[PDB]
């Protein structure tokens, strides 16, 4: 079992807004602003999107957004398409170090 | 501890 | 040019040991500090180690403590982790990551640790 | 020169 | 979270005096830190800045020679050496936090003169 | 005198409105980094980051300052402009030699 809850998987239609939860708990995800989002290919590199809750590094599209309410965090992908079907993990921070989530699959229809 | 898990990921931040 | 790039993953037995290179380019690695992070097969990340830019401060999962080691070699450019008493759980690809956010992997390399067939 | 410019400016930035 | 300058006042060209910053509210440790100044309705100008761990300092090309900067994290303060004083050094003194400057103190007042103008 | 980065003196605007603050640079400051800062200074108060890094701005910085550069000349807007936006801006920049300021802009509402 993952220290952060994912859905297992997230599928849209293309050009729609889909919405990946990460549950953590009061020691990490609500005790800190330390929460991060990573996309990865399969069989390739992770890649940061999100790192801060909110924040976005340069070279990222503005179509993901990062927000926190509470123990969750949320990732939020608008005007979905074919390249955003990948792996995506959340991560926070705690007492013991950075706890990761198990990672959802993201599926564009078509 | 909490304490020696800061300083573990310690980076050196300029221009 | 700026990228990690880990070698020295190989097949191993439980109990036998390995030791991971991770080579870095592209920027000043004296600065940041590195972390490694692995994932078991069809499985999600798991934080394994982190140590300081100056290689002063190093801080340990609590799966792997007692048992791994990590180092750096900053006037080489090389991140290190020493592998003892494996396990058949410690079977994953292993990532080098760069600094807090970890905002730099490389592409990994595989640890695989069986008796015989699997 | 401007590597010690930079070295100047050098924060600690953990978690 | 706060920083407070001091040691500001009138003296002679060719005088000196030091400047002290103390700062709270953070690990001063953990931060480089500047002296920024400015003259009567002037901008700011930069003068020098010195590393977290007071390893490495520098100085704008104006006061390099004359002015000395230096920490003391044991005790959270910033300090500044400034001999040999000329006129142009009139100016408020601001001491700011890392490199966006993203933390001022109110400043302190510095005054070189011979009651002339 | 004469400042580093240049700057209108003053701009004033009726309140509700927008005004845009220029920072015009050289070859070797504004254009060859992306390490831009604005800051707002209130009278024997002290300054204040607005904005860092061209366009980034800090958590308590409100979203009516807006900071964007092109070419060798930065930028500051503020809109819904308002009585408590009376003050002084200044830009600085980064260079080889160190960080220059601009002479600032005393900002005006009606």
């Amino acid at each position: 079992q993952s220290a952060l809850t994912q859905p297992a998987s997230v599928s849209g239609s293309p050009g729609q807004s889909i919405t990946i939860s990460c549950t953590g708990t009061s020691s990490d995800i609500g005790a800190y602003n330390y929460v991060s989002w990573y996309q990865q290919y399969p069989g390739k590199a992770p890649k940061l999107l999100i790192y801060d809750v909110s924040n976005r590094p340069s070279g990222i599209s503005n179509r993901f957004s990062g927000s926190k309410s509470g123990d969750t965090a949320s990732l939020t992908i608008s005007g979905l398409q074919a390249e955003d079907e990948a792996d995506y993990y959340c991560s926070s921070f705690a007492n013991s170090g950075p706890l990761f989530g198990g990672g959802t699959k993201v599926t564009v229809l078509g | 501890t909490l304490e020696k898990l800061m300083k573990a990921f310690e980076s050196l931040k300029s221009f | 040019q700026v990228q990690l790039q880990e070698s020295g993953g190989g097949l191993v037995q439980p109990g036998g040991s390995l030791r991971l290179s991770c080579a870095a380019s592209g920027f000043t690695f004296s600065s940041y500090s590195m972390s490694w992070v692995r994932q078991a097969p069809g499985k999600g990340l798991e934080w394994v180690a982190v140590i300081s830019y100056d290689g002063s401060n190093k801080y340990y999962a609590d799966s792997v403590k007692g048992r791994f080691t990590i180092s750096r070699d900053n006037s080489k450019n090389t991140l290190y982790l020493q592998m003892n008493s494996l396990r058949a759980e410690d079977t994953a690809v292993y990532y080098c990551a760069r600094d807090r956010y970890f905002d730099l992997w490389g592409r990994g390399t595989l640890v695989t640790v069986s008796s015989g067939g699997g």
